[PDB]
């Protein structure tokens, strides 16, 4: 490792420097998976042509890079590069940005994107009907990453690059964008992606690449891996070819054998409830709670699952019906704007500073999450992924009966994810606690939940909340309406998904069985 | 902000 010919890229004003690329491959999904801050976009703009890589030295030519890669199989896609044959579609990750780039409504830019003629089947796809009249100065961060997709789908190329396409996206549309996405390779186009979402990840890719490093240090790109492979190296934390142990311990999904069944007291019950909001209506069923249990809540946007949890938090009242609660509640609200003049030791250490000190706390909590290098950060500087885990631990250092996390992963990194998932579940079982958890990444609710709670309906009209019910009738429920399936893998035990039309995507979609445990 | 965005955005756009 650390070779020099292996050395694509210093940046001056850091001196962050990435080694090696991955493959690209016409009839192939490439898949990227790692931490932030190790290259991954750095790659991308490489392979797309926008920054001639310097070579960690001071090349400022394409002839430079198509030397430095002979007996590489990237030579002549450089070549290729150089002299126009090709010029890769690139769906960027900054796609917040895009209003400064662009004005106008959303309809004028997918019709001069469109060179395939199938603006009304993307248009359907990603569900950007309601979008269609919209000017881009009042299009959501989902609504803009969508647009984006739309825009590099429908364009006419071979090579397709995706940076983190599920940022913004709920539970469905990530699915469906995937599967929007993957269909590219199937007409025998390359297709290279950057992602954060696991199971996106794992249904996207026939190859994946492992980037590993030190965040704003160095990144590297594995060498090219099946999917399975790949994700089962990535979780175990060793790249066996490689030989690169890049974090200390395995994480490890649950094998069958490892959480007994138990019959759990109730905790508390709740009865029918109703929010209206003008028009929009959620109606949730009668429902329990159990002591010591995480409850999951899955569902599209718009419907619900924030206005559900606000309830339980006692910040928001219903219209109809009575939560009678005797109970102290800790609650990780889905968007936070920090308003805070102190460190975030500061804030932590005045929640509870004996956790602060604890052995446990620093382990399961502190560390993997990132918070002690953190610590002596104003809270009033820290980005939307700091903010997120920052807030995330407050929470989880709060001594309540019920502890309510709305869409923790948001800004997150796929490596801060697992930590997330792991610090929940771990926390929960210690303190013999209750939590409920809304989430939009399917490997983060695989392993936090014990139950499952569904949301149904229609975004901005109306939503219905299911009575919680085990995952297996939760995950069959709300995958059936995507039309996707996942199996078990003995390795690692996390859920994989089946690739559409595949010979056990055919059998379980026959059966209705969509997910298994 | 950077200008680097203003022209990835624009090249999928436009
Ligand atoms: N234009 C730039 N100038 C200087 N440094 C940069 C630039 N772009 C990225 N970097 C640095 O390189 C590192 C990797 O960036 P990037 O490729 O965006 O990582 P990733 O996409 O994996 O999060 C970052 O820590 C960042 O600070
Ligand atoms: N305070 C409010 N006033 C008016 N409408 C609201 C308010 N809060 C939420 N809504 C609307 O209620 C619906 C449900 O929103 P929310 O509960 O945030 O959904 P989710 O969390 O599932 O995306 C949305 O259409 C949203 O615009
Ligand atoms: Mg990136
Ligand atoms: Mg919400």
């Amino acid at each position: 490792s650390h070779l020099e010919e292996d050395c694509v890229h210093r940046y001056g004003v850091n001196a962050f420097v990435l080694y090696r690329l991955p493959v690209v491959k016409e009839g192939m999904v490439v898949g990227i998976v790692g931490p932030n801050g190790t290259g991954k976009s750095t790659a991308v703009k490489i392979l797309a042509g926008q920054l001639i890589p310097n070579l960690c030295g001071d090349n400022d030519s394409w002839d430079g890079v198509i030397r430095a890669f002979r007996g590489n199989e990237l030579q002549n896609y450089f070549e290729k590069l150089k002299n126009g044959e090709i010029r890769p579609v690139v769906k960027p990750q900054y796609v917040d940005l895009i209003p400064k780039a662009v004005k106008g409504k959303v309809i004028e830019l997918l019709k001069k994107a469109d060179e395939t003629g199938k603006l009304e089947e993307v248009v359907k796809a990603l569900e950007l009907e309601n979008v269609l009249d919209r000017e881009i100065q009042h299009l959501s961060g989902g609504e803009l990453q969508r647009v984006a997709i739309a825009a590099a789908l429908l364009r006419n190329a071979t090579f397709y690059f995706f940076d983190e396409p599920s940022s913004y996206l709920d539970i469905r549309q990530r699915l469906n964008a995937a599967r929007a996405i993957r269909r590219l390779s199937e007409e025998g186009k390359s297709v290279l992606v950057v992602e954060h979402d696991l199971a996106v990840l794992d249904y996207l890719s026939d190859i994946i690449h492992v980037v590993y490093g030190e965040p704003g240090v160095y990144g590297i790109f594995s060498q090219p891996k099946g999917t399975r492979n790949g994700i089962n190296e990535f979780l175990r934390g060793y790249l066996k070819d490689e030989n690169v142990r890049f974090r200390p311990y395995e994480i490890k999904f649950t094998k069958t054998g490892e959480r007994v069944e138990i019959e759990r007291e109730t905790l508390v019950t709740y009865p029918r409830l109703v929010k209206d909001y003008g028009s929009f209506r959620l109606e949730v069923e009668p429902g329990e709670i159990k002591k010591g249990e995480v409850i999951g809540i899955v569902g599209p946007n718009g419907i619900g699952k924030t206005t559900f949890v606000k309830m339980l938090a006692g910040v928001e009242e219903p219209t109809e019906g009575k939560i009678e609660w005797d109970l102290t509640v800790a609650y990780k609200p889905q968007y936070i704007k920090a308003d805070y003049e102190g460190t975030v030791y500061e804030l932590l250490s005045k929640i509870d500073a004996s956790k602060l000190n604890s052995n446990f706390y620093k382990t399961e909590l502190l560390k993997p999450l990132g918070i002690i290098d953190l610590y002596d950060r104003e809270v009033n500087e820290l980005s939307g992924g700091e903010l997120q885990r920052v807030a995330i631990a407050a929470t989880l250092l709060r001594d309540a009966d019920i502890y309510l996390l709305d869409e923790p992963s948001a800004y997150l990194d796929v490596e801060q994810r697992l930590a997330v998932s792991r610090a929940i579940r771990h926390l929960m079982e210690k303190n013999e606690k209750t939590a409920l958890v809304v989430e939009h990444d399917v490997l983060m609710i695989d392993y936090v939940s014990d139950r499952l709670m569904v949301f149904e309906g229609e975004p901005g009209k109306y939503g219905r909340a299911l009575p919680p019910m085990g995952m297996r009738e939760g995950m069959n429920r709300f995958l059936a309406s995507i039309g996707i399936t996942f199996r078990r893998d003995p390795d690692t035990g996390r859920p994989r998904a089946n690739k559409e039309g595949s010979v056990k995507d055919r059998e379980q979609k026959e059966k209705g069985e969509y997910y298994y445990i | 902000s950077e200008e680097e965005a203003l022209a990835g955005l624009s090249a999928l756009f436009g």
